[PDB]
C-alpha cells in the first residue's frame, strides 16, 4: 500500500481476504508483479553484482546486493511516472530480437 | 486563591503557544513544537502554581505562625 | 455502502510527478534505418548487443539517452570498467521485462 | 550590597534550599548531557578513538 | 469438528442456551423492580382492572440499624398523603389534576413531598448526620469563598437577609444546608436552604427559585440544632415548587 | 425522518423533566449521543463532498461499512484519538460495575446481619485502595466519563478522512525523527 | 442559570476519618498517616488514605513488581542498554511469547523462557489481589458483589492467556507484553480466525458493552438531576423512600413506559457489565478449537449479506478523471 | 566553612538520610548502566574477546 499510495480497499474487500468473488482487477495484476519481482531478483539483479560491484555498495550487514521491490519503479504512485509513454521512442528496449521500427 | 492559580495556568497555555511558535520559527515541525510546548505548560505553570501561590498574603501573622512551629517543635 | 474508497487531497492531485518534465526533456524521436546503412560495428569497436544497430541509433541511445538516465558521463567508454558490463547485461534484463512480462 | 542578609527576612531558607538542590543538580545534569551530545567534547567516543 | 444434526454444533448450543439463560434473566431483573408502587390504581384511587404480565415478586426482609425495627417489602404503602387538594380536569382517566388551593402551600405537582419518618438521619456512631457548624469541633473553611455574613437576594432582586450559619455533614465533610436570617420586613425567624439551590458570588448569594414574598412560608425546623428527613423533604420541595409556581409565566407555554 | 425523531425525543424529555421540576442533565446527555450520530451521518459526508459516505442501514451490513472503513487507514487502532475513547469505554465500564456492586453489597449483607451505610463504603475503599471518591463525586464521574467517551469518539471519527489521507502508523514520525534523539 | 452540582462551590474541612470497625479488629493492619488535597475535593473527597495492609496485597505488589522489573529489563536489553534508545522506542519493544514450533514444552530463555516466568508472576499477583478483595468484604459483614464483579473480568483475563494456548495445545498463542504490539495481535487474530464480527458472541459483548456505557450516562445524569432532594444518598432512600426516588422512577415511565427503583437500578448496572467479558471469553473460546472461518459460518447459516454492484474503480470512474487531467 | 553543622537545624536528617542514599543508590545504577552501554569500556564483551 505505501508503494502504490493507496490503501487495502484498494484491491480487497476486508470482510473476506480470501474469496477471489470479491477481488478487483488489480488484484491480478499485483499477483503477476509478484512473479515479476521474484524473477528479477533471482535471476537478473543478484547474479551480477556479486561479481563486479565495488565493497563500498554492499550493505551495513550481511554484505549483501541491492535488491529492486514495487516502489523502485513505483515510487509512491499508481503508475510508474502517471503512465507515460516511455516504450513508443524507444523501439531497441522493445524486443529482444531484432529491432522493429516499423 | 483560586484566580492565581487560574492566572498562572493561563500564563503557562500562553508560555507553551509561544515556545510552540519559536520552535516553528527555529526550524521543528507542528507536532513536535506542540509537544514541547504542552510540556512547558504543565511544568511551568505547576512550579508557578505551587509556589507564587503558596505565598499566602500575611505581613505579621506569618512570623507567629512561623514561631509557633517552631515552639510545637524542639519539646515532640 | 460498502465503505470502499479511496481519498486524496485535492492539492496533490494536481501535482505531478517532479521527474516527468525531466524525461520529455532527454527524449528523441527515432531513425527509420535506410537501405544499406551503416551499422555501429562498423565504425567503432562495441559489444554485440549493440553491434547491430545504426550509427545515428546508437548515437542516440548511448549518450542522449543511458549517460543522463543514469547519471554515468562517460558510460560505455573503457569495456573494462564494471559500470559497463553491468550496463550490458541490464539492457538485455529490460528487454526481457518489455517482451516476456507485458 | 551590604544589606543583602534582608533577603532571608523575606524567603522561607527551607523552600529556598530545597529549590536550590534540585536546581543545580538538574543543571549540571543537562549540561554534562550537552556536551555528551557533540563530537568534539565526547570523551567516550575519544578513549575509543585513540585507542 | 463435526455436527449433531444438520448444521448444529457446539456454538449453536451456546448460543441456545444463552438464549433461555437471558430470557430468564430479563424475567428475574424485571420482577425484583416492583417492589414499591404496586399494584396499580386509577385516577379514582380504586385498584386497575389491568395489572400487566409481570406478576408480583415475593417477600424480603430488611434489618435496619440502630433499633428501628425491620422493613418487608413489597407491602403497604406507609409514605401515602392523605388529604390531597387536588381536582379532576375530566370524567375518565389520562388527563391531568387542578390545584384547589395554593399549590405550595398544599404541597402539590413539582411542590410534593413524601411522608418519611419523623426523625433524624444518624450517623454510625449514632449522632445525627447534619449538624450546625457552630457545634462541629475542628471544621472550617478550606477553600472557595465563605458565604457566611454575605446578603441573600431573591430571585426578583430583593435583598433579605445575611447568611449566618451552614449545616454540615460531619461524616462525609459535605456542607448540605445554609441557614438565613431574615429581616423584619420580609419575616421572622430562620429558614434553611439547600445548597443545591444557591450561587456563591463575592459579594452576594442568589437564589432564583422562589421571590422574596416566598420566604416568610418557608417550613421551619422544630429543633434548632437537628433536621429531621419529614421536614427536610418540606423545605427541599418547597423550594423546588418555585421553578414553576412562583410566577405566572413560569407555567404557561414558553413559545 | 431519524434525525427528526431524535430531536423531538430529546425536547420531549426537557418537557417532562420541565414537568416534574427537576434538573435538565439528562436531555443534554441524550444532545451528545445525537452530535455523534449527526456527525457520522451529516459533518463527515458533507466535508468529503458526497451522501454516499455514510453507513447502510442494516443489522449486518453497517458492520462491512465499518471493517473497509477502518482497513482504509493500514491499520487503525493507531489513530490516538480511538486509543482515547477506547480507554474511556473500558473505564466507564469499570466504574459502573466497581459502583454497583458497592451498592448492591452494603444493601444486601450476609443474613441476619443489619444493612450498613456511606460510612462502611467510604472505610472499604479506604482500606481496598487507599481512596474514596464519595457518594456523589462518583456520579459525577461516571457522567463525564461517558460524555467524554461519546465526545473523542466523533472526534477520533471526523479526524480520519477530512483531515488525515494517509496511514495511521505513518502519524508517528514526529516522536520518531525529533532532533533531540543522537 | 441554576447551580448544576459539577463542581462544589466552598470546601470545609475536620479531622481526618479513620475508619469504623468492629470485634475482627481491623485497626491493626491499619497504616498511619493521611493527606488532603485540595485540587480534587472540587470534584469528590479531599482526604487520601489510609490503606491496608494485608498478606495478599503484599504478596500481589512484590510478584507485581516482579513481572513488572522482569518485562522492563527484557526490553532495555534488547535495544543495547541505551537510555536514549530506550525511551525512543519505548512504545515499540515487547517480550514475545514462545515460537510455535516448541509446542507446550518450556522453551529457552531466548524464545520464551522469560515470558513463561514473568506470566507465572503475573498470574499469582492477580490471584492474590482477589482473594484480598474477597477477604476484605469478608471481615466488614458485606456482600461479596465485588469479588464476583472482579471474578467476571478474570475469567476472560485467563481465558485469552491460559485455557486457550492449553487446549490449542501451544504456548505461542499467548498475547506479547506490549503497547503496540498487543494490538498487532488483535488484529493479527481478528484475521486469521475469518472475521470477528461474524462471531454472534462478539456481537453480544459489544451490545452488554455498549448498554453498559449508556445505562452509565444514564444513571449519572438521573442523580444529577434529582440531587436538589437529596438523591445522592441512595442507601436512605432505600430503606425510607422520598421524593427524589418517586420523581426519578416516574420520569423515566413517563418517557418510555417502564422505570426502575432506587435499589432495583444497580442490579441492571451490575449485570450489564458483568455479561461482557463473560461474552466474550465463551466467543473467544470456541476460535479455532471449533469455528476457523466465522465468514463461512455466517454464509452456511444464511446471515451474511449479498452485493449486486461490481468491483474496481474502472467501473465507476477513470484513473485520468481522478487525477483531473 | 566552620559553621556548616547548622545545616540540621534547618532539615530533618531523617528525609534527607533516605533522599541521599536513594540519590546515591539511583546515579550509580546509572552511571554502570551507561558504562555499559558504550563498547569501549563494556567489560563482559572485553572479556568474551580476550578468549
Ligand atoms: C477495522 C476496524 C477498526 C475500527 C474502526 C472504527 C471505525 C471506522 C469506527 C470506530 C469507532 C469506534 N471504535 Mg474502533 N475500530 C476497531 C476496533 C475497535 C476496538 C477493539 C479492537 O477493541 C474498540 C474497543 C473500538 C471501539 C470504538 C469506539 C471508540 C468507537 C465506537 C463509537 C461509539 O460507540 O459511538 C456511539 C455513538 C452512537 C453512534 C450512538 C447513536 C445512537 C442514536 C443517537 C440513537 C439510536 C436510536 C434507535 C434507532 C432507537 C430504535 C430502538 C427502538 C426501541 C425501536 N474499536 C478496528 C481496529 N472504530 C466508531 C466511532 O468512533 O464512531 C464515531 C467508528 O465509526
Ligand atoms: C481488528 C479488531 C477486531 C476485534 C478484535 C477483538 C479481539 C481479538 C477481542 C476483542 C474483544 C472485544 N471487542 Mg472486538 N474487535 C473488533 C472490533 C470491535 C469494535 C468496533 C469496531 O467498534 C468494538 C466495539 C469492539 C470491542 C470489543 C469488546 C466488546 C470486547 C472486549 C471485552 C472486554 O471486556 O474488554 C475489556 C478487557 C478486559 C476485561 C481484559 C481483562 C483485564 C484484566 C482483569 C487485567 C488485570 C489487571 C492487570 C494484570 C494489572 C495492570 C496494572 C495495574 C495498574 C495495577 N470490537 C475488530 C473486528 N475484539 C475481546 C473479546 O472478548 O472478544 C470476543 C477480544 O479478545
Ligand atoms: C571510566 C570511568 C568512569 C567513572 C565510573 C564511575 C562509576 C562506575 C561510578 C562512578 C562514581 C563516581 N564518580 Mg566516577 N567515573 C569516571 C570519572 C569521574 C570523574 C571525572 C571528571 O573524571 C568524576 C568527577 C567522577 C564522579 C564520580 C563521583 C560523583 C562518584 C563517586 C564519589 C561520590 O559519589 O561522591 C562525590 C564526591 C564527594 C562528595 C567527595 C568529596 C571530594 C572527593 C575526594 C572527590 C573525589 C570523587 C571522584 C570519585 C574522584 C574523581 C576525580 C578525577 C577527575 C577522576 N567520576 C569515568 C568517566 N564513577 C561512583 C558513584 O558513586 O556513582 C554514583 C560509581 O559507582
Ligand atoms: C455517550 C452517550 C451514550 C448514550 C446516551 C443516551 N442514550 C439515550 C439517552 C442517553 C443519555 C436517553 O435519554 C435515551 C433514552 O430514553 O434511553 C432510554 C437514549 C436512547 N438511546 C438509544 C439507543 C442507543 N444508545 C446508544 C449509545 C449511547 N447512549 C452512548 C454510548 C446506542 C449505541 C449504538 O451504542 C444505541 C443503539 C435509544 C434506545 C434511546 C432513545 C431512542 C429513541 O427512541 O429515539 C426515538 C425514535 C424512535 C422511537 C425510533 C426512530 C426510528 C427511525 C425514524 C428509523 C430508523 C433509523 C435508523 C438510522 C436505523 C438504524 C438501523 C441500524 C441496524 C443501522
Ligand atoms: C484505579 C485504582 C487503583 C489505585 C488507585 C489509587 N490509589 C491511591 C489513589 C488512587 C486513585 C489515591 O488517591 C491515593 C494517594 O495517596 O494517591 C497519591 C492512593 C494510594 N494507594 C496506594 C497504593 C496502592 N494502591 C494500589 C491499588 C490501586 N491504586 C488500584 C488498582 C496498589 C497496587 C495495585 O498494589 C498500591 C501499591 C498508596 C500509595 C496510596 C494510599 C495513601 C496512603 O496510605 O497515604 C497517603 C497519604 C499521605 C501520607 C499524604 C498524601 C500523599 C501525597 C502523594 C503527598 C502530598 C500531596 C498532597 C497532600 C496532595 C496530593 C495532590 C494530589 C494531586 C494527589
Ligand atoms: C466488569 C469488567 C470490567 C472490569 C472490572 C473490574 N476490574 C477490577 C475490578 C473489577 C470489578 C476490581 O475489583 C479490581 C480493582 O482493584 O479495582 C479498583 C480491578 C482491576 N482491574 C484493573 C485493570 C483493568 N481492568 C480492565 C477492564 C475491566 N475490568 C472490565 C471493563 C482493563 C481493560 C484492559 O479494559 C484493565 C487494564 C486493575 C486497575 C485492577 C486489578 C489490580 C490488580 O490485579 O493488581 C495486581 C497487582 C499488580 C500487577 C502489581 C502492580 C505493581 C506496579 C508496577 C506498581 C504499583 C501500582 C501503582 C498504583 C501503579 C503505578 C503508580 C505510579 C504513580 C508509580
Ligand atoms: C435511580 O434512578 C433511576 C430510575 O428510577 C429508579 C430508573 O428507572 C432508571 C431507568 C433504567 C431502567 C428501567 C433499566 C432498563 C433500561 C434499559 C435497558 C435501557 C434500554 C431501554 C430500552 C431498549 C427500551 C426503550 C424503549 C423505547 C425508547 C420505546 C418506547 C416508546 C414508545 C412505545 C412510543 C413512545 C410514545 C409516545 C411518543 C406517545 C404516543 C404518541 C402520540 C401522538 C399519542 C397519540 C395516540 C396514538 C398515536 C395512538 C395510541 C398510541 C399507542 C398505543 C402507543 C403505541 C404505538 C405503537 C405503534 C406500538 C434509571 C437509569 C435511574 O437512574
Ligand atoms: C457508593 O459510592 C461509591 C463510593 O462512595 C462511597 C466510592 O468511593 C467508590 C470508590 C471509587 C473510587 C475510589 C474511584 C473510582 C474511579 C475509577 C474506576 C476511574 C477513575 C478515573 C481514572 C483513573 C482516569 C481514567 C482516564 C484516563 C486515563 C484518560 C486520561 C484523561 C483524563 C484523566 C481527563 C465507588 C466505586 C462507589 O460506588
Ligand atoms: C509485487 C509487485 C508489484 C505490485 C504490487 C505492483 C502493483 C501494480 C498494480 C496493481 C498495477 C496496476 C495499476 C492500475 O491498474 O492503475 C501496476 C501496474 C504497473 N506497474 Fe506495478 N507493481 C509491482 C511491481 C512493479 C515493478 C517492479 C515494475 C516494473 C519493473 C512495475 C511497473 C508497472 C507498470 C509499468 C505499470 C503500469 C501498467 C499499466 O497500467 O499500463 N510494477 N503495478
Ligand atoms: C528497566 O527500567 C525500569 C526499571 C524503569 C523498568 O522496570 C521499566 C519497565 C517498563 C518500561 C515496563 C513496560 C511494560 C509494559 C509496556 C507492559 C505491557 C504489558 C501488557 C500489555 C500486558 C498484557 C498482558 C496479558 C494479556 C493481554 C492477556 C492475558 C494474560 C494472561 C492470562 C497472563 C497469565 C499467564 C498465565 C496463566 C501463564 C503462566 C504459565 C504457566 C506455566 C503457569
Ligand atoms: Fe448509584
Amino acid at each position: 500500500s505505501n508503494s502504490l499510495g493507496r490503501n487495502c480497499v484498494f484491491c480487497h474487500n476486508s470482510r473476506a481476504f480470501y474469496d477471489p468473488a470479491q477481488h478487483t482487477p488489480q488484484w491480478a495484476t499485483a499477483m503477476l508483479g509478484i512473479s515479476m519481482v521474484q524473477e528479477l531478483n533471482n535471476e537478473w539483479i543478484v547474479p551480477i553484482g556479486e561479481a563486479h560491484l565495488p565493497p563500498e555498495r554492499l550493505g551495513p550487514v550481511y554484505n549483501d546486493v541491492p535488491k529492486l521491490a514495487c516502489k523502485t519503479c513505483h515510487k509512491g504512485y499508481q503508475q510508474p511516472l502517471q503512465g507515460l509513454n516511455v516504450v513508443a521512442d524507444w523501439p531497441e528496449l522493445a524486443t529482444t530480437e531484432g529491432p522493429f521500427y516499423d | 486563591d483560586m484566580t492565581c492559580t487560574i492566572t498562572c495556568w493561563g500564563i503557562g497555555v500562553l508560555l507553551g503557544i509561544m515556545t510552540t511558535v519559536g520552535l516553528m520559527v527555529v526550524g521543528w515541525s507542528f507536532l513536535q513544537g506542540a509537544f514541547m510546548g504542552v510540556l512547558a505548560w504543565l511544568i511551568v505553570g505547576g512550579v508557578l502554581a505551587v509556589a507564587v501561590c503558596g505565598k499566602d498574603n500575611a505581613e505579621q501573622i506569618r512570623a507567629e505562625m512561623a514561631a509557633a512551629r517552631e515552639r510545637v517543635r524542639g519539646a515532640t | 455502502g460498502t465503505g470502499m474508497s479511496v481519498p486524496e487531497f485535492v492539492s496533490d492531485l494536481d501535482t505531478p510527478d517532479p521527474t516527468i518534465e525531466v524525461f520529455l526533456a532527454s527524449t528523441s524521436d527515432p531513425v527509420i534505418p535506410e537501405e544499406g546503412a551503416q551499422t555501429a560495428g562498423e565504425a567503432y569497436e562495441n559489444v554485440d548487443p549493440v553491434l547491430a544497430d545504426l550509427t545515428v541509433e546508437n548515437y542516440d541511445r548511448l549518450l542522449a539517452a543511458m549517460r543522463s538516465w543514469t547519471g554515468i558521463p562517460d558510460l560505455l567508454e573503457d569495456p573494462d570498467h564494471y559500470q559497463s558490463k553491468v550496463a550490458i547485461n541490464m539492457i538485455q534484463m529490460n528487454q526481457t521485462i518489455n517482451e516476456e512480462w507485458a | 550590597m551590604s544589606k543583602f542578609y534582608k533577603i532571608w527576612l523575606i524567603f522561607d531558607p527551607r523552600r529556598v534550599f530545597v529549590a536550590q538542590g534540585v536546581f543545580l543538580f538538574l543543571l549540571a545534569a543537562m549540561i554534562h548531557l550537552v556536551l555528551l551530545s557533540t563530537e568534539h567534547f565526547n570523551w567516550f567516543e575519544l578513549a575509543a578513538a585513540n585507542a | 469438528e463435526e455436527t449433531f444434526f444438520g448444521n448444529f454444533d457446539l456454538a449453536s448450543l451456546s448460543l441456545w442456551l444463552f438464549y433461555g439463560f437471558f430470557a430468564l434473566l430479563i424475567y428475574y431483573l424485571q420482577t425484583e423492580n416492583m417492589r414499591e408502587g404496586y399494584p396499580l390504581e386509577d385516577e379514582d384511587g380504586n385498584t386497575a382492572a389491568n395489572q400487566g404480565p409481570f406478576p408480583l415478586p415475593k417477600e424480603k426482609t430488611f434489618k435496619l440499624q440502630h433499633g428501628r425495627g425491620e422493613l418487608t417489602l413489597p407491602g403497604e404503602d406507609v409514605q401515602r398523603r392523605d388529604n390531597l387538594a387536588l381536582r379532576k380536569t375530566a370524567h375518565g382517566n389520562g388527563f391531568p389534576m387542578e390545584p384547589t388551593g395554593d399549590p405550595m402551600l398544599d404541597g402539590v405537582g413539582p411542590a410534593s413531598w413524601s411522608k418519611r419518618r419523623d426523625v433524624p438521619e444518624l450517623d454510625a456512631h449514632g449522632h445525627p448526620k447534619i449538624v450546625p457548624m457552630s457545634a462541629a469541633e475542628g471544621f472550617g473553611v478550606s477553600a472557595g469563598t465563605d458565604p457566611r455574613g454575605l446578603p441573600v437576594m431573591a430571585g426578583d432582586g430583593e435583598i433579605v437577609g445575611l447568611v449566618s450559619d451552614m449545616w454540615i455533614d460531619e461524616a462525609e465533610q459535605l456542607v448540605r444546608y445554609l441557614e438565613l436570617e431574615l429581616d423584619p420586613e420580609w419575616g421572622d425567624g430562620k429558614r434553611l436552604v439547600q445548597r443545591q439551590m444557591v450561587r456563591i458570588k463575592s459579594d452576594r448569594v442568589k437564589v432564583r427559585s422562589i421571590y422574596g414574598k416566598h420566604f416568610k412560608n418557608v417550613p421551619k425546623t422544630k429543633s434548632p440544632n437537628q433536621v429531621t428527613l419529614l421536614e427536610e423533604d418540606k423545605i427541599m420541595a418547597y423550594y423546588a415548587g418555585g421553578t414553576l409556581y412562583a410566577d405566572e409565566s413560569r407555567l404557561e407555554p414558553q413559545l | 425522518c431519524a434525525i427528526g425523531a431524535f430531536v423531538s425525543w430529546a425536547l420531549r424529555e426537557v418537557e417532562i423533566c420541565r414537568k416534574l421540576g427537576m434538573g435538565y442533565h439528562v436531555p443534554f446527555a441524550f444532545s451528545v449521543a445525537i452530535f455523534a450520530y449527526v456527525t457520522l451521518v451529516v459533518f463527515r459526508p458533507l466535508l468529503m463532498g458526497a451522501w454516499g459516505h455514510g453507513f447502510p442501514y442494516g443489522i449486518w451490513s453497517h458492520l462491512d461499512w465499518v471493517s473497509n472503513t477502518g482497513y482504509a487507514y493500514l491499520h487503525f487502532h493507531y489513530n490516538p484519538a480511538h486509543m482515547l475513547a477506547v480507554t474511556f469505554f473500558f473505564t466507564t465500564t469499570l466504574a459502573l460495575a466497581l459502583h454497583g456492586a458497592l451498592v448492591l453489597s452494603a444493601a444486601n449483607p450476609p443474613k441476619g446481619e443489619e444493612v450498613k451505610g456511606p460510612d462502611n463504603e467510604d472505610t472499604f475503599f479506604r482500606d481496598f485502595i487507599g481512596y474514596s471518591i464519595g457518594t456523589l463525586g462518583i456520579h459525577r464521574v461516571g457522567l463525564l466519563l461517558a460524555l467524554n467517551a461519546g465526545f473523542w469518539s466523533a472526534v477520533c471519527i471526523i479526524i480520519s478522512g477530512p483531515v488525515w489521507t494517509k496511514g495511521w502508523p505513518e502519524w508517528w514520525n514526529w516522536w520518531l525523527e525529533m532532533p533531540i534523539w543522537p | 442559570p441554576e447551580y448544576q452540582n459539577i463542581f462544589t462551590q466552598v470546601q470545609v474541612q475536620g479531622p481526618a476519618e479513620l475508619g469504623v470497625d468492629n470485634e475482627n479488629n481491623l485497626t491493626e493492619e491499619r497504616t498511619t498517616g493521611t493527606g488532603f488535597s485540595q485540587l480534587i475535593g472540587w470534584i469528590g473527597n479531599a482526604q487520601l488514605g489510609p490503606i491496608y495492609l494485608g498478606w495478599f496485597g503484599i504478596i500481589s505488589l512484590v510478584t507485581g513488581t516482579l513481572w513488572f522489573n522482569i518485562v522492563g529489563f527484557n526490553m532495555l536489553s534488547q535495544v543495547g542498554y541505551s537510555i536514549p534508545e530506550f525511551i525512543r522506542q519505548l512504545f515499540w519493544l515487547a517480550l514475545e511469547p514462545p515460537s510455535p514450533e516448541y509446542g507446550l514444552r518450556m522453551p529457552p530463555l531466548d524464545d520464551g523462557g522469560w515470558f513463561i516466568i514473568a506470566s507465572f508472576f503475573l498470574l499469582v499477583s492477580v490471584i492474590s489481589w482477589w482473594l484480598r478483595t474477597y477477604q476484605l468484604a469478608e471481615m466488614h459483614k458485606m456482600g461479596k458483589h465485588v469479588a464476583w464483579a472482579f471474578a467476571a473480568a478474570i475469567w476472560l483475563f485467563l481465558v485469552l492467556g491460559l485455557f486457550r494456548p492449553i487446549l490449542m495445545g501451544s504456548w505461542s498463542e499467548a498475547v506479547p507484553y506490549g503497547i503496540f504490539p498487543h494490538l498487532d495481535w488483535t488484529t493479527a487474530f481478528s484475521i486469521r480466525y475469518g472475521n470477528l464480527y461474524y462471531n454472534p458472541f462478539h456481537a453480544l459483548s459489544i451490545v452488554f458493552l455498549y448498554g453498559s456505557v449508556l445505562l452509565f450516562a444514564m444513571h449519572g445524569a438521573t442523580i444529577l438531576a434529582v440531587t436538589r432532594f437529596g438523591g445522592d444518598r441512595e442507601l436512605e432512600q432505600i430503606y425510607d423512600r422520598g421524593t427524589a426516588s418517586e420523581r426519578a422512577g416516574l420520569f423515566w415511565r413517563w418517557t418510555m413506559g417502564f422505570n426502575a427503583t432506587m435499589e432495583g437500578i444497580h442490579r441492571w448496572a451490575w449485570w450489564f457489565a458483568v455479561l461482557t467479558p463473560i461474552t466474550g471469553g465463551i466467543g473467544i473460546l470456541l476460535t479455532g478449537t471449533v469455528v476457523d472461518n466465522w465468514f463461512l459460518w455466517a454464509v452456511e447459516h444464511n446471515f451474511a449479506p449479498d452485493y449486486t454492484q461490481d468491483y474496481g474503480y474502472e467501473a465507476y470512474t477513470t484513473y485520468d478523471g481522478f487525477l483531473g487531467r
